[PDB]
This record gives structure tokens, sequence and C-alpha cells, in this order.
RNA sequence: UGCCGACGCUCAUCAGACCCCAGAAAAGGUGUUGGUUGAUAUAGACAGCAGGAUGGUGGCCAUGGAAGUCGGAAUCCGCUAA
């Protein structure tokens, strides 16, 4: 009897209050016993939270990871995660290049819910600039380049 | 203790009007002036309060 | 300003025999005869038309208070129209939390009694309008039905019975209890 | 604590300011007279807005100092805090008198200094805001809530100049691309053909 | 602006007009964008799906009355809500994949049910609940061991019959859509060729 | 003026009615009348009856936490009929 259910993890590391318990529920899982996978298997986390989906069969769980679409480039971005406090001054002050959105591109293509490879550039590369990070830059340096002199396979 | 269906037709009669800020006079729910004179037909207009 | 011309229609139906004596409508069909007089709006009706299917309500030389009564009257004689045609039936239920409503209905349907609302033991009695009959009804738990020709009565009674069952010096948005108009409608459908 | 704005409204007395001559006199309620990005250039805030009195009258210090403090706080919750500037062109010099009843009556009766108002003629500008073009609805709301601090009647009057200048928006930017207006910071100066010809090789340099 | 983008829907119909002449117009019924780009994913190298003013295509194409005779039927045939889609390949596989590509809706009040909806025997998951909103349809459904177990199929909604609000709550605990609003074809383009 | 006076304005359940002068203000009114200015309207407008408001994003910010909604710098993309 298979049944899967839409949970937002945190990391690899382990949390204090528990909101994971009512959706495993009705099929009786431990609460930890399932909460020591699903931030082993993920792993490459850590410090940030995702999407980590949980498809739970009639018997044990299966750890799926969904990433999230800027949550991909917090992870490519590499800051070094401080302890659990969040503390001041945590932003990301950081260089991205070109090279670092197109798996992005190449992941949403094969996902299938975008326009062409413009298109599935446009989202990511306008939203890089969102949270408040720069790719060597502000939002008026990805108007320019892609007229005319894009990356377009 | 009571169906939802009579009930909002009580608090559609009773208590969802507006209430005018100078002469607190119980207004029809699209009023955007009072009709006493007394008051000079105002526009100062406020909900009924919903009771809890 | 004064508008020179302001003019007003109302199509009568096939149904509907009406007449007019100055500026008195009376209006005649299938469940009976509604007379109004309109000596206080001082304006001119015409019966044009031939086998009068259609009426001509004109305003000459009015101002914005005088122009606004021509489609008031055109309401009117559509209200008749559709009173004498259709009727009027207005459906209304009776709200309550703890003590039922005892509804009874006396003099064949021009006199209604009311009796523990709110646990009271004050017994209201409505009188009715000259021409509108109310009657319990049936599939539905706590409903009263008035009947009539003229939507002035009908709705006057029902605002009567309405105002009739009312809470005194208590909070009204808590006590939710009356009876209270639910419905407006026709007799048969259209 | 003191008297209502009715006593001392029209401007009945000759002007007595303080002087040499009438001293202790208390200090005025205003002080702060322009106020906002006061420190931003010419051509950034190039519109302006005026209130203007319809009256001759007086208007008392604390009056000027509770209808600029309102205009401040709608114009900072609606422009932001560096985005407008805000100037009182009306300083309290008219001192008025107060003439104490502790039983003399009437001998001697020559008022104590009370407080500052300012004396106000028509036509005359009372606060004038100068922002972007963008924000007009905001400075007339503005000084719409600072109308309610004064007696008597004003005006809301946006001007035909730029900014806090004496000159018109519609010819200030060709007057400023000739190099007849030069910027020099809140305002501009104005270059003549009248100096020695060394200034104009500078300017033109 | 809408001065500018009233002016780039004229090109957009005038540049599209002679690219596809064969169209058959779908009806937009209470859809969403989230629906609209499902369907745009699988329709891109086939069918191009456009939105607009009715009016605004009613002035666009009768302004195409005098060099292109063959657009003369799609006046009479343009009412109510109506968008495009404009297709060049093929007639019978449009009409296959389009009633195939379908996502769930969920229940309205005043939505008519064009078929015989069961409800099926299915745990509901949640254990003591209000049972009193069960037996007033008439649905026999007997409370087992806490959690509300459904019995049997009940025919809740047939043909011709108006829908309230009565059954929505039930429908939307239990995650149960009946019908799925989807893109109805009303009318059929092909170069003048008028089908049902 | 017992002129077949002229053109308008005004309804007051506190109308108004003639220098000094014998009683009123700020602020208001979708009462009504006249103006000034700015929009959009057959490439179909204001009403009035539905869908949809989300992806980044549960934005970063400051917090015991504020997730399009309790503060404040900000205020950019996609798909787009939106
Ligand atoms: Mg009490
Ligand atoms: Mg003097
Ligand atoms: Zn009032």
């Amino acid at each position: 009897e298979i049944k899967v259910v839409y949970l937002r993890c945190t990391g690899g590391e382990v949390g204090a209050t528990s909101a994971l318990a009512p959706k495993i529920g009705p099929l009786g899982l431990s609460p930890k016993k399932v909460g020591d996978d699903i931030a082993k298997a993920t792993g490459d986390w850590k410090g940030l939270r995702i999407t980590v989906k949980l498809t739970i069969q009639n018997r044990q769980a299966q750890i799926e990871v969904v990433p999230s679409a800027s949550a991909l480039i917090i992870k490519a971005l590499k800051e070094p995660p401080r302890d659990r406090k969040k503390q001041k001054n945590i932003k990301h002050s950081g260089n991205i290049t070109f090279d670092e959105i197109v798996n992005i591109a190449r992941q949403m293509r094969h996902r299938s819910l975008a326009r062409e490879l413009s298109g599935t550039i446009k989202e990511i590369l306008g939203t890089a600039q969102s949270v408040g990070c720069n790719v060597d830059g502000r939002h008026p340096h990805d108007i320019i380049d892609d007229i005319n002199s894009g990356a377009v396979e | 203790i009571i169906e939802p269906s009579l009930r909002q037709l009580a608090q559609k009669y009773n208590c969802d009007k507006m209430i005018c800020r100078k002469c607190y006079a119980r207004l029809h729910p699209r009023a955007v002036n009072c009709r006493k004179k007394k008051c000079g037909h105002t526009n100062n207009l406020r909900p009924k309060k919903k009771v809890k | 300003m004064k508008t020179i011309l302001s003019n007003q229609t109302v199509d009568i139906p096939e149904n509907v025999d009406i007449s007019l004596k100055g500026r008195t409508v009376i209006v005649k069909g299938p469940r009976g005869t509604l007379r109004r007089d309109f000596n206080h709006i001082n304006v001119e009706l015409s019966l044009l038309g031939k086998k009068k299917k259609r009426l001509r309500v004109d305003k000459w030389w009015g101002n914005r208070k005088e122009l606004a009564t021509v489609r008031t009257i055109c309401s009117h004689v559509q209200n008749m129209i559709k009173g004498v045609t259709l009727g009027f039936r207005y459906k209304m239920r009776s709200v309550y939390a703890h003590f039922p409503i005892n509804v009874v209905i006396q003099e064949n349907g021009s006199l209604v009694e009311i009796r523990n609302f709110l646990g009271e033991k004050y017994i209201r009695r409505v009188r009715m309008r000259p021409g509108v009959a109310c009657s319990v009804s049936q599939a539905q738990k706590d409903e009263l039905v008035l009947e009539g020709n003229d939507i002035e009565l009908v709705s006057n009674s029902a605002a009567l019975i309405q105002q009739a069952t009312t809470v005194k010096n208590k909070d009204i948005r808590k006590f939710l209890d009356g009876i209270y108009v639910s419905e407006k409608g026709t007799v048969q459908q259209a | 604590g003191r008297r209502p704005a009715r006593c001392y409204r029209y401007c009945k007395n000759k002007p007595y300011p303080k002087s040499r001559f009438c001293r202790g006199v208390p200090d005025a309620k205003i002080r702060i007279f322009d106020l906002g990005r006061k420190k931003a250039k010419v051509d950034e805030f190039p519109l302006c807005g005026h209130m203007v009195s319809d009256e001759y009258e007086q208007l008392s210090s604390e009056a000027l100092e509770a209808a600029r403090i309102c205009a401040n706080k709608y114009m900072v919750k609606s422009c932001g805090k560096d985005g407008f500037h805000i100037r009182v062109r009306l300083h309290p010099f008219h001192v008025i008198r107060i003439n104490k009843m502790l039983q003399t009556g009437m001998r001697g009766a020559f008022g104590k200094p009370q407080g500052t108002v300012a004396r106000v003629h028509i036509g005359q500008v009372i606060m004038s805001i100068r922002t972007k073009l963008q924000n007009k609805e905001h400075v007339v709301e503005a000084l719409r809530r600072a109308k309610f601090k004064f007696p008597g009647r004003q005006k809301i009057h946006i001007s035909k100049k730029w900014g806090f200048t004496k000159f018109n928006a519609d010819e200030f930017e060709d007057m400023v691309a000739e190099k007849r207006l030069i910027p020099d910071g809140c305002g501009v100066k104005y270059i003549p053909n009248r100096g020695p010809l060394d200034k104009w090789r500078a300017l033109h340099s | 602006d809408r001065a500018t983008w009233k002016s780039n829907y004229f090109l957009k119909i005038i540049q599209l007009l002679d690219d596809y002449p064969k169209c058959f117009i779908v009806g937009a019924d209470n859809v969403g964008s989230k629906q609209m780009q499902q369907i745009r994913m699988s329709l891109r190298g086939k069918a191009v799906v456009l939105m607009g003013k009715n009016t605004m295509m009613r002035k666009a194409i009768r302004g195409h009355l005098e060099n292109n005779p063959a657009l003369e039927k799609l006046l009479p045939h343009i009412r109510g809500n109506v968008g495009f889609v404009f297709t060049k390949e093929d007639l019978t596989e449009i009409r296959d994949m389009l009633l195939a590509n379908k996502v769930p809706a969920a229940a309205r009040a005043g939505a008519i049910a064009p078929c015989e909806v069961t409800v099926p025997a299915q745990n509901t998951g949640l254990g003591p609940e209000k049972t009193s909103f069960f037996q007033a349809l008439g649905i026999t459904t007997k409370i087992s061991r806490g959690t509300i177990e459904i019995l049997s199929d009940v025919q809740l909604i047939k043909t011709g019959d108006k829908v309230g609000a009565s059954e929505a709550t039930l429908l939307n605990m239990l995650n149960i859509s009946p019908f799925s609003f989807g893109l109805i074809i009303q009318q059929v383009f092909d170069n003048g060729s008028i089908y049902n």
C-alpha cells in the first residue's frame, strides 16, 4: 500500500521541535527513527531547509530528494555554515559564474515546466539576485548578455 | 444548537451592518453615507463589530 | 437644469388588461385586480398601442428630483402586473437557539400567534394586511409563507411579523432569534 | 498653560521684535525650520508645493511646530525619510504680551512678553515641500493635514518653479544646460553676462 | 502599459493567422494558468494557445476580410468565453491528446456533474469526526472502530441535477474531485470547413 | 405694484427676510445647482453576476517566531489574458 507524503525538512542537522509527526501518523513509523535517516541519507545540504520528500511503503520509508529552485543556488554558493544559533551577517557574499546556472536549466528542462533555453536560464538568473546575491553584478547584466550573445545551445 | 444557513439570515438582518461614527445609526452594509440628518449625512462610517 | 422630456416604458403582456382613470392605474388579470393612485407624482400616463400593449410615462420640464419618479412608477406598475399575473410569495424562516418558536394561524390566515419566543409567556398576535394570507408550509421545519397580489401589503405584513419577534436589552449579535425573511418570489413560476 | 490662540490672532499692534528694548522674551517653540533630506541637490527634487495663507493674521510658533511635525511625520511614512525637503518659510518674530491679573486693575497695564507669533500676509507662503514629481499627491495630502493646525484658511498650490528656486521648471533644464545656472547644493547660482571674462573662461573651461 | 500591449495583440493575431489555417476553438471555462502551463509544455512543437479580448479579436480578423476571403464565417462563431489554439499538422491527433492531457479540478457550488459519479469503498484516514453529515443525503455508513469507513456506492449527483455547497466539505477533506474541467472543443476550422 | 414685470437659486421635524444692529466659527453633506482640472469610451468603457492572486519565496531582514499581512532598508524575474 503505497502512500507518499509531502514533508519539508531542515537538513543533515537535527532540529529540536518536531512537526513531521502527524503526516507519518496514520501508518505508524517512529519519528526519530525516520528522522535520523531523513538527515543521513540526504547528507550534503546540512545548513538550509530543503524539501526532502518521503515515499513510505507498507513497511519502511524511501528517502528521495527533490531540490527547490534557488535552494540549489544556495547549495552551490559555498558559504560555510555556522552553528544553529542563526547569528548575524550570514548573508550570501560570494561570486557565481555563468556555468553554475545552466545545471538548473538542464534539470528543469528534464522536468519540463519552462520556456526554451533562454527562458529556463531567464528564470534562474532573474531569481539569483532575488535573495540578495549577485552573479558578478545585479539583474541589469542578464538583459544585456541574452540579447544576441546568449549561451543557447 | 443552531443551523448555519439559518444563522447567516440572522447575521444578515442583525449584525452585518455599518455604524455611523457620529450618531451610531445602523446602516446597510453597502453604505458610504449615513441617512440621518442630525449627523449631516457624514461619510465617517465603520463596520459593525463581530461578536466573539 | 430642466430636461424637456423624460419618458419610460412598461411592456404589458397579453394576459393583463389595464385601464386608467387619469393617474389611477387599474390592473386586472388571472389572480384579481389592483388599483394604485398616482395623483402625487404629477406626470403624464399614456395607454398607447392598439389592444394596449404598452404604457408610457412622461415628465415634461422636470428637475433631477422630479425625473427620479418616472421609473418609480414604471417599477410600481410592473410590480402590479407581476402580482396580478404571478402573485407574490414571501417565504420566511424562524431561527431559534433553545426555545422553539410556536407559530399558529387564526382566522383563515389573517392573524398569526407567536408563542414561546425566547421562552416568553407573552403571546404576539400579528394582524395581517387585507389581501395577504399567511400559512405554515410543509417540507421545511420552521417556515411560514405569505401569499398575496400586492407587494406593498405582503412585504409590509412580513415586516410587521419580523419586527414582532425582536430581542430587547440583549446582545442581538449573540441572541440571533426571531422570524426572518428568507426568500421573496411569486406564487407560480415563470 | 497659555491663552487660546483666538486672543492673539489678528495683526493689531505694530510689530514688536526681540530687541534691546523688549528683553526677557521666552524661546520660540519652533527652532528647526527645514528638515528631511535638506542636503540634496537641485536636479533631484523638482516638484515644489506651497501652503499659502489667504488671510492677514498671526500664526503662533507652537502652531508652526505642530504643523511641521505633522507634515514631516506624514511625508516620512508616505515617501520615505530621504525623499523630501520641508522648509517652513515663516519665522516667529512678533512678541505678544501678557498682562497678569495676579488688584491694581488697569493701572500700568503694559504686558510682559508671553510668546512669539509670525505676522502673515495674504498670498504669503507658510511651508514649502520639495520632492520628486511622483510624490505630488503625497505633498498635497501632507499640506492638507497640516492645514488643520493653523487658524483661518489656507490654500495648497503646486508651484511652477523648480524646487526651492525662483526659475521656471519648463526652462530650468535648458538654462542649466546653457550654463546660465550652476548647481550650488540646495539651490542654484545665476551667471549673468556682466562679470570679467576670466570667470567666463573658468565657466566654459 | 495597455496602450502598447493593445497594439501588440494585433501583430500577434496578424502574423499568426497566416501561419496556422486549422483552428479548433476551445472554451476556457473556469480554468487557471496553472492548468494552462501544463498544456503549454506538451503543446510547443505542434500547437500554440492564446487568450484575449473577443471584441478586439472581432476587430483584428475583420481587417483581413479583403486579402483573405476564407475567414468569413469566424465572426458568427466567436461568442462567449473563447480563446485560440493554432495547429497546422493534423485534425485527429489534436482530438486525441487534448482530451488525454487532463488534471483534476476541485468541486464547486453550482457546477454540473455531466455523468454518473460513484463513491467507492475507501477508508477516510481520520478517526471520530462529524457523523451527522453522512446520513443527511442518504449514504449508508457504520462507524466501525472509531475511524469512519464508508460501505457502498451512493449516486450523490446524477445528470440534470443542480448542486450546492452541501456536498463540498466532505469532498475537500477526502480529496475526491469528481470532474476535471477541460478545454472543450466548440468549433472546427479547416480552411473554411465547419464541423460539429 | 390689484405691473397678466424679467431671469435664475432655494424646502429647513432650528428656513429666510435689508447700514449701524442687536446673535455665530473651524470642520463637514452621494441635498441641489454652477464651474475648474485630469482620465477612458465602439481597438466597446462605470456598474452588476465567476476564475485567479501563485513559482523563486517560508524574500532577505530583526526577533521567542512572524512565512504576499506584527516593524524597517528594499522593491527585481518567468509564464503571461492575466
Ligand atoms: Mg446585558
Ligand atoms: Mg494695540
Ligand atoms: Zn449618522
